[PDB]
């Protein structure tokens, strides 16, 4: 998006503190938990029947991890999202028919995930980068939608 | 939240409506997929141009549901209780879509009423929607 | 926004047939009725206590007039509504302090009007269209919130 | 609805919460008007400069109707009457907004409660406060 540098910045400085694997098996998990209706995506993976068992649920945890890869990598081209995502884009609609609002969920998630890990340095000024970021993304996976 | 006039005003406007709900049904769908291309992601295995029998198929379902509910709209809940589970635990339809169906239907009203879409009615249907999406999204977690 | 020639071509063509006056009473006015906290703009304009006494309030006529005249001028210029709206933008931001939610709630009452108005010949396409350019609109008068 | 186990969790976190309240309520206040700037509509009465009485004041009674929520929880409808009818009537601020209230106040308490924000307790708060909005938002129209 268009975030001022500093607001870059201060993008860049926390995720470099993050472990992509873990927060993303968490993020993942946690919408799967708090939105269950988005566990429809994924009857493949196993059990899902208890919070626990979808917080430990290996295929979950690799599916998070692949996610929010994806997600890191677009930090990276925060000048063009649409660009970086548009065969992701593709993909979620044409062949995995994925509703985008699923997207603003798991931005909504990933903040509150950031906000758990980090506490009181995850402050107001970050939180409200973080959310132009995830809303970005959240557009630029939803733009080639057809 | 539905007043007496509210009531009133639904089984009118839908009375009107009668034999042609399916049709009205299937046109909203039509008007919805068009317009919000996100809820064909709902339906891939659905042919879905124009004409389409399994929409009008569909379409058939869903008014004849919203008859029910007009029917049964002081128990909606208990009327709608096997379709709020379909939806909470099968089909899993996020809940903004609801919104967009419902638009879909009022607008396939106002182009078929003419005289009975005045501005009471017109709140009154929106009220209606809303009221049957929130029983049909009631039991989502 | 970008509308297909057949989009833009069905857009033009219903809208040389509105008369703006009518047209844009009658959706200012739904507005009103449909939903009532949209009122918490217009407490000078008088009486609008019921559906009857909205719908035929003067002030809430002229008022419909110039918002449609002002989205009409906005037609004319698609491909450019940020610009178009830039300066109502930051009135309606700065100065009316008008939630942008706004902005979408007036533009499905119009297509509902329309639709009422025009009946059989506002098409399942047609509306699309419409959709495409309400929702276009909406998001340029939203574009200088801060 | 509320469940039962829903109902022993966000009791359980707002109790940890505790006197920290109004100042949550306050935090919540601010990562609102910063994240969603289209919120600051609602205030230009207010200043919204970082640490203001206003602010500060309104985060406490935005907290103290809360925890009237949470201690009735089995009554909210009636626990919160005099304030859906203010919003509804007065203030008359479009229903979108609690959304993003909510999500600020799930935000601000995730900070804070670093032991108590597991994935169950994030889900039963989330339900807490879409049931609270709705309350809030019943009498609208
Ligand atoms: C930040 C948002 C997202 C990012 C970046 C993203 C990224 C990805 C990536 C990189 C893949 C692998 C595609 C390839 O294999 O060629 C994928 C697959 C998939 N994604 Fe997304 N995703 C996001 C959100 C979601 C959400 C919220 C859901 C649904 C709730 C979802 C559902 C799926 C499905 C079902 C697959 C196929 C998985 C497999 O076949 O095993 N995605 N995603
Ligand atoms: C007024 C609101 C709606 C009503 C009354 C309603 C009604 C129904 C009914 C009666 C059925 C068929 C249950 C049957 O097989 O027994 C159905 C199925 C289904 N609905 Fe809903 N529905 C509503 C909204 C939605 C929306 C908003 C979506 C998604 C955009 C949706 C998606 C589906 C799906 C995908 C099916 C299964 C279609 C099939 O495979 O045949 N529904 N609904
Ligand atoms: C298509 C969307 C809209 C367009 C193009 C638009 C355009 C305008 C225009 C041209 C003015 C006159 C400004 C003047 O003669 O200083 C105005 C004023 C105003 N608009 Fe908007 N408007 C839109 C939507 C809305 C909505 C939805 C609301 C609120 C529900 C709103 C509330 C107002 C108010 C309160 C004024 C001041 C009326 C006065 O002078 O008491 N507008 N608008
Ligand atoms: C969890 C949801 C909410 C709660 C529990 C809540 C509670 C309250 C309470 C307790 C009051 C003071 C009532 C009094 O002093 O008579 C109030 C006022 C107010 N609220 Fe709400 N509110 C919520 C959501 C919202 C939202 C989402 C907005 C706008 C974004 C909003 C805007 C206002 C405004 C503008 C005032 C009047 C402030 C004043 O001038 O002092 N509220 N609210």
């Amino acid at each position: 998006v268009h975030l001022t540098p500093e607001e870059k910045s201060a993008v860049t400085a926390l995720w470099g503190k993050v472990n992509v694997d873990e927060v993303g098996g968490e993020a993942l998990g946690r919408l799967l938990v708090v939105y269950p209706w988005t566990q429809r995506f994924f009857e493949s993976f196993g059990d899902l029947s208890t919070p626990d068992a979808v917080m430990g649920n290996p295929k979950v945890k690799a599916h998070g991890k692949k996610v929010l890869g994806a997600f890191s990598d677009g930090l990276a081209h925060l000048d063009n999202l649409k660009g970086t995502f548009a065969t992701l884009s593709e993909l979620h609609c044409d062949k995995l028919h994925v509703d985008p609002e699923n997207f603003r969920l798991l931005g909504n998630v990933l903040v509150c995930v950031l906000a758990h890990h980090f506490g009181k340095e995850f402050t107001p000024p970050v939180q409200a980068a973080y959310q132009k970021v995830v809303a970005g993304v959240a557009n630029a996976l939803a733009h080639k939608y057809h | 939240v539905l007043s007496p006039a509210d009531k009133t005003n639904v089984k009118a406007a839908w009375g009107k409506v009668g034999a042609h709900a399916g049709e009205y049904g299937a046109e909203a769908l039509e008007r919805m997929f068009l317009s919000f291309p996100t809820t064909k992601t709902y339906f891939p295995h659905f042919d879905l141009s124009h004409g389409s029998a399994q929409v009008k198929g569909h379409g058939k379902k869903v008014a004849d549901a919203l008859t029910n509910a007009v029917a049964h709209v002081d128990d909606m809940p208990n009327a709608l209780s096997a379709l709020s589970d379909l939806h909470a635990h099968k089909l899993r339809v996020d809940p903004v879509n609801f919104k967009l169906l419902s638009h879909c239907l009022l607008v396939t009203l106002a182009a078929h009423l003419p005289a009975e879409f005045t501005p009471a009615v017109h709140a009154s249907l929106d009220k209606f929607l809303a009221s049957v999406s929130t029983v049909l999204t009631s039991k989502y977690r």
